[PDB]
């Protein structure tokens, strides 16, 4: 069973998909594949919670209808700085303009 | 007899037998049986609906006589009716209906009185006034639709509808699915 | 394996590079002598696609992917009104 | 006319099985290559039908006229009941391009009388206003089978 995410940190965000049943350390392997910063030197956040490098993304809250491929769930990324970790940032996208009329 | 090689042509000899002073609806009944069902001539008259079956005008026929095509879905039938006084000739193109003929009601609520019941098969043509009785007909496969070739003269929109439980009546006014092979809500 | 799309607003995107051919567009640029030398970077920017809409064109890239060979049932690709006529202006460009 | 049904007399039994989002409306092409539609398939919803031996189907958003797959083509023809079991006949969406699903959205949003009062490039007006239709994809389809 496959999730969908966008990892997103500053204005950075990859697409990419795992198995309900990897786990969150597997998911910092391929952002080092990345972004090529090894795991010791991610956080990984759903919201505002940090992930346990050794808990199941399915464990975490991203399933089969919370992260499809049209509308795939957020993952929030922090880097270490060399000491210790940066705050979670992310820019949010652009918003559309508002509704023309001819639509309702 | 006279064998109708297309449905135009039998279309042709009705409205020759009904332009003479006085319809025989024994010939009437004879030529239309003597058509052998053929789908590419009346396909384009065959529309369905899911709920009820559908009535789809082919011919208006000079004003002397209206000329249908009904099509039965899996478990549809109609209700018990009258024919306002005008001949009625239905004829099978494809499947079975099942005939059951109904007579007139005593005055007061009662169960009204199956007279006879049987089954019209394929280009089988039947004939039915308000002199033989009232009837109901329905498509009695769970499988299969059926397609019938109906024949009133004079023409009518109006009809009386009957509770076979009281045998009161109900007069309706009768839809078109389609007019000429077109949809018409 | 992946490329970086940039939009209008300076948003980065790094999806899989066989999901970006999605685009007959992008397919175009990068199937034949277009392809990056690996003396470069694998950059497109796409200077008037904004962010929102960028994002959503890969949401489509992974949904396209996911679902073309999917035999029994696939899901519809939901469009909010908002976005829909950037959104089609977007494909439009990069013909997918 | 090429994309005919034949008229077999043989029949056969069919499920329509509608695994889309769309109301689905069944489309048979009679004997003279003519589209007659039949009724509404709601989601989710299947029947078993009767049909026969070489006929001729398609199957359409009962909305819009948006083509919809069956089997994961665009034509069904069944083949005979081989022992009496039925023909199963799967409609789905297809994945349709980016630009195809967006020309449905705001067809669905705008009234085709306000199509050119958007600030699009007209280049996407005609587009719009090319709305999908089941004759000039007949059209294609025959043509797509000259060319075996
Ligand atoms: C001998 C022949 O080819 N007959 C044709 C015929 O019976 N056909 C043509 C197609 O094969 C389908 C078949 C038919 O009309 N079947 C009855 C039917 C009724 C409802 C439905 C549907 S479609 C969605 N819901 C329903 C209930 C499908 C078929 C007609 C009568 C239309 C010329
Ligand atoms: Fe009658």
């Amino acid at each position: 069973m496959d999730v969908f995410l966008m990892i997103r940190r500053h204005k950075t965000t990859i697409f990419t998909d795992a198995k309900e049943s990897s786990t969150v350390f597997e998911l910092k392997r391929i952002v080092e594949g990345i972004l090529k910063r090894p795991p010791d030197e991610q956080r990984l956040y759903k919201d505002d919670q940090l992930l346990d490098d050794g808990k199941t993304l399915g464990e975490c809250g991203f399933t089969s209808q919370t992260a499809r491929p049209q509308a795939p769930a957020t993952v929030g990324l922090a880097f270490r700085a060399d000491d210790t970790f940066e705050a979670l940032c992310i820019e949010p996208f652009s918003s559309p303009p508002e509704l023309p009329d001819v639509m309702k | 007899v006279l064998k109708p090689r297309t449905l135009a042509d039998l279309i042709r000899i009705l409205h020759q037998l009904f332009a003479g002073d006085e319809v025989n609806v024994e010939e009437v009944q004879a030529i239309m049986e003597a058509y052998e069902s053929d789908p590419t001539e009346w396909a384009m008259y065959a529309k369905f609906d899911q709920y009820r079956y559908t009535r789809n005008l082919v011919d208006q026929g000079n004003g002397k006589f209206n000329l249908m095509i009904l099509c039965w879905g899996e478990g549809h039938g109609s209700s018990i009716h009258d024919h306002t006084n005008s001949h009625c000739f239905l004829k099978m193109l494809q499947g079975n209906l099942k005939e059951t003929l109904f007579a007139w009601p005593d005055k007061k609520s009662n169960e009204m009185v199956k007279k006879s019941e049987r089954v019209l098969r394929e280009n089988q043509c039947a004939y039915i006034n308000d002199s033989i009785g009232l009837h109901r007909v329905e498509n009695i496969s769970h499988t299969e639709p059926a397609v019938s070739l109906h024949l009133y003269s004079p023409p009518f929109d109006t009809c009386h509808a009957f509770d076979q439980r009281t045998g009161h009546k109900n007069k309706v006014t009768m839809t078109f699915h389609s007019k000429f092979g077109i949809r018409t809500p | 394996m992946y490329v970086k799309l940039i939009s209008s607003d300076g948003h980065e995107f790094i999806v899989k590079r066989e999901h970006a051919l999605t685009s007959g567009t992008i397919k175009a640029m990068l199937s034949g002598p277009g392809q990056f030398a690996e003396n470069e970077t694998n950059e497109v920017n796409f200077r008037e696609i904004p962010s929102h809409v960028l994002s959503k064109v890969c949401m489509y890239f992974t949904y396209k992917v996911r679902y073309t060979n999917s035999s029994t049932e696939i899901p519809e690709f939901p469009i909010a009104p908002e976005i829909a006529l950037e959104l089609l202006m977007a494909a439009n460009f990069l013909d997918c | 006319p090429v994309l005919r049904s034949v008229n077999s007399r043989e029949p056969s039994q069919v499920i329509f099985c509608n695994r889309s989002p769309r109301v689905v409306l069944p489309v048979w092409l009679n004997f003279d290559g003519e589209p007659q539609p039949y009724p509404t398939l709601p989601p989710g919803t299947g029947r078993r039908i009767h049909s026969y031996r070489g006929h001729l189907w398609l199957f359409r958003d009962a909305g819009t006229h948006d083509g919809l797959l069956v089997n994961q083509t665009e034509l069904f023809v069944p083949s005979l009941n081989v022992d009496g079991q039925p023909i199963f006949a799967n409609i789905t969406l297809p994945v349709y391009t980016l630009k195809e699903r967006c020309l449905q959205v705001v067809r669905s949003l705008v009234k085709p009388e306000n199509y050119r009062r958007l600030d699009i490039v007209r280049s996407l007006y005609e587009d719009l206003e090319d709305h999908p239709n089941v004759q000039k994809d007949l059209e294609r389809l025959t043509q797509e089978r000259i060319a075996h």
